[PDB]
C-alpha cells in the first residue's frame, strides 16, 4: 500500500524502485489577452523519475508541442506521464525494470495502473511523504536542458553526483530532500547558500557543488536554518 | 395459472414469492402457492424464524415443469423438487385447492411491478449463471460468491456472472488507455454487447437478475454486479438511445421496489452519485433521477 515514515528504509533496499513525480509535466504562464481576458501559454515540462537507491534520474522532457490541439491538458498530463513511464519500463532490460513505482500524487495511480496492466507484477504505490521533487526545476542544469529542448527528449542524470562513493543512499536521499525542500521554501536563499562561494564549484558532469564532507555539514546546517526560518517568517514564530 | 405445492411446513418460516411474503407457523396446515402467473420467471424464497441467517430460494418457470417444495430435516431447508408424474401432481394439487390449503399469488390487476423487474430475465440464462444442470430450477442464497469474488471458493456453488473490471486488459485497448478508461463505450459496445452478451436484452437480463438476488437474499456479489453493470453504461459516451431509455425504466422500478430500510446497504453512494451527476449519461436517466432524489436524497 502507501509509503510513509514507518517504511522509509524500504527505499534503500535492493528491490528496484522508482519515484515518479508529475508536478512539472504541464507548466504554463498565465497572462492577459489584448481583449483583457486571460490565457495560458505552455512551457516545456519534464517527468521526474528517480531511483532513490542509485540516484539515477530519467528526466523525460515534455515539449510544448505535445499539448497542441489537445483539451483538458491537466488531465492529459497525468496520462502522458503514465504513457512515458510505461515506455521507459518497456525499454529497460527485464533485470532493470522496477518492482515498484511510487507516485508522489495519488491522481497518478489510475493512469499509471492502466498503462502498466501488461506488468501485473510491478506494484504501483502512493506515498504519504510530502516530497519536494517539484523543486527539481530549481536545479540549474535540469532547468536548462528542459527549457532548451526543441523536441521530446530523455536525459539521464545521477542526482547524487558522486556522493555514494562516500555516503549511503539513505544519507544521500536525506541530503537531496533537504536541498530540494530548501529550494522550494526560498529558492533565492537556498541558491545563495549553495553557490555564493567561488572556490567550491560544480563539476561539468555534476549538478551540485563539490563540497567536502565538512562543507556538506555546514551547507546542510544552513539549509535547515533556512527552512526553520521561512517557517517562522511564514507563521510568525 | 400454475401452482407450487408443499408436502408440509414443519418449521416456522417467512416465505417469499416474488415481491410478496407471508409468515407460516411451525406445523401450520400450509400446502403451497396457487394462481402463479404464467409467462414470467419467479422466485420462491425462505427465511427461517429461528435463524434469520441465510435467506435462500429457488428461481423457476412453471412452463418448464411441475415443481413442489418439500422440507428436508437432514439438510435443514425447504427444497424445490420436480415431479415427473404429471397425473400424481395434478391429483395431489387438486386435493390441496379443494381443501383451500394454498395462498393465492396476490397480484393487483393494475400492477406491472414483477413484469417490469423481470422483463429481460430468462430461465435459460439464470441456469448458465447458476450451474446445477440436473435441475430445471436454480438455488441461490445470501452467502454464494461470484466468480470474480473467487478470483479475489467452491466453484460449483458460485454465481457465474459476467466479469466486469474497468482496469483489465479486456477493458482497455493497447494505445487507447486514457480514451478507453475515461469513456467505456468500447468495452460496453464491442467487448460486452457485441462480444459476450450479443444483445442488450441479455445484458439487461443479467443486470435485473443481479439486482433481484441482491434484494431478496442480500447477496453482496450480486449487488456488486448490478452496480458494475449500471456504471459501465453510465460511463460510456456512446450508448444506443433505446438502451438508455430502457435502462431508465429498469432502474426506476428497481428503486421503487427496494425496501426503504435496506437502501443504506443495497445502494452504493459512489456509483449512484457518479451515474446521476457526473457521468456521460447524467442527463439521460430522468425517471430514475427523480425517484432517487425524492426517495433517497440522503444517499445523494
Ligand atoms: C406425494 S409426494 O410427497 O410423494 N410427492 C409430491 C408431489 C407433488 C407435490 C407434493 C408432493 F408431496
Amino acid at each position: 500500500g502507501a509509503m510513509n515514515s514507518s517504511n522509509y528504509a524500504e527505499l534503500f533496499n535492493n528491490d528496484i524502485k522508482l519515484f515518479v513525480d508529475d508536478t512539472n509535466v504541464y507548466r504554463v504562464t498565465v497572462h492577459k489577452t489584448f481583449e483583457g481576458n486571460v490565457a495560458t501559454k505552455a512551457i516545456n515540462g519534464c517527468i521526474f523519475t528517480l531511483n532513490p537507491k542509485t540516484g539515477h534520474l530519467f528526466l523525460k522532457i515534455i515539449h510544448t508541442s505535445v499539448w497542441a490541439g489537445q483539451k483538458r491538458l491537466s488531465q492529459l498530463a497525468k496520462w502522458k506521464t503514465a504513457e512515458e513511464v510505461s515506455a521507459l519500463v518497456r525499454s529497460l532490460p527485464k533485470e532493470e525494470q522496477p518492482k515498484q513505482i511510487i507516485v508522489t500524487r495519488k491522481a497518478m495511480l489510475d493512469p499509471l495502473e492502466v498503462h502498466m496492466l501488461d506488468f501485473p507484477n510491478i506494484a504501483i504505490r502512493p506515498t504519504e511523504l510530502r516530497l519536494p521533487f517539484s523543486a527539481a526545476m530549481s536545479i540549474d542544469k535540469l532547468s536548462d536542458v528542459v527549457m532548451k529542448a526543441t523536441e521530446p527528449q530523455m536525459v539521464l542524470f545521477n542526482i547524487y553526483d558522486d556522493w555514494l562513493d562516500r555516503i549511503s543512499s539513505y544519507t544521500a536521499f536525506s541530503r537531496l530532500t533537504l536541498l530540494l525542500r530548501a529550494l522550494k521554501t526560498n529558492e533565492e536563499s537556498a541558491k545563495m547558500i549553495l553557490l555564493s562561494d567561488p572556490t567550491i564549484t560544480i563539476k561539468s558532469y555534476h549538478l551540485w557543488p563539490s563540497f567536502t564532507d565538512e562543507q556538506w555539514i555546514t551547507i546542510e546546517s544552513q539549509m535547515r536554518d533556512l527552512i526553520l526560518t521561512e517557517y517562522g517568517r511564514k507563521y510568525n514564530v | 395459472m400454475n401452482t407450487v405445492p408443499f408436502t408440509s411446513a414443519p418449521i416456522e418460516v417467512t416465505i417469499g414469492i416474488d415481491q410478496y411474503s407471508f409468515n407460516v407457523k411451525e406445523n401450520q396446515p400450509f400446502h403451497g402457492i396457487k394462481d402463479i402467473p404464467i409467462g414470467h420467471v419467479h422466485v420462491i424464497h425462505f427465511q427461517h424464524a429461528d435463524n434469520s441467517s441465510m435467506r435462500y430460494g429457488y428461481w423457476f418457470d412453471c412452463r418448464m415443469g411441475n415443481f413442489y417444495i418439500q422440507y428436508d430435516p437432514k439438510d435443514g431447508l425447504y427444497k424445490m423438487m420436480e415431479e415427473r408424474d404429471g397425473a400424481k401432481f395434478e391429483n395431489i394439487v387438486h386435493n390441496f385447492k379443494e381443501r383451500q390449503m394454498m395462498v393465492s399469488y396476490p397480484k393487483i390487476d393494475e400492477d406491472d411491478t414483477w413484469y417490469n423487474l423481470t422483463e429481460f430475465v430468462q430461465m435459460d440464462k439464470i441456469r448458465k449463471i447458476v450451474r446445477k444442470d440436473e435441475n430445471q430450477f436454480s438455488y441461490v442464497d445470501s452467502s454464494m460468491t461470484t466468480v470474480q469474488e473467487n478470483e479475489l471458493s467452491d466453484p460449483a456453488h458460485s454465481l457465474n456472472y459476467t466479469v466486469i473490471n474497468f482496469k483489465s486488459r479486456e477493458a482497455i485497448r493497447p494505445g487507447h488507455e486514457m480514451e478507453d478508461f475515461l469513456d467505456k463505450s468500447y468495452y460496453l459496445n464491442t467487448v460486452m454487447l457485441q462480444g459476450i452478451f450479443k444483445n442488450s436484452s441479455n445484458y439487461f437480463g443479467e443486470l435485473q437478475f443481479a439486482f433481484l438476488n441482491a434484494m431478496f437474499f442480500g447477496n453482496y456479489g450480486s449487488s456488486l454486479q448490478w452496480h458494475a453493470m449500471i456504471e459501465l453504461i453510465c460511463s460510456s459516451a456512446t450508448v444506443p438511445k433505446h438502451m438508455l431509455d430502457k435502462l431508465d425504466e429498469i432502474l426506476y422500478y428497481q428503486i421503487k421496489t427496494l425496501p426503504e430500510q435496506y437502501s443504506d446497504i443495497l445502494l452504493n453512494e459512489r456509483v449512484w452519485n457518479i451515474c446521476l451527476y457526473s457521468s456521460f449519461q447524467k442527463n439521460s436517466l430522468h425517471n430514475t433521477e427523480k425517484i432517487m432524489e425524492n426517495k433517497y436524497p440522503e444517499l445523494l
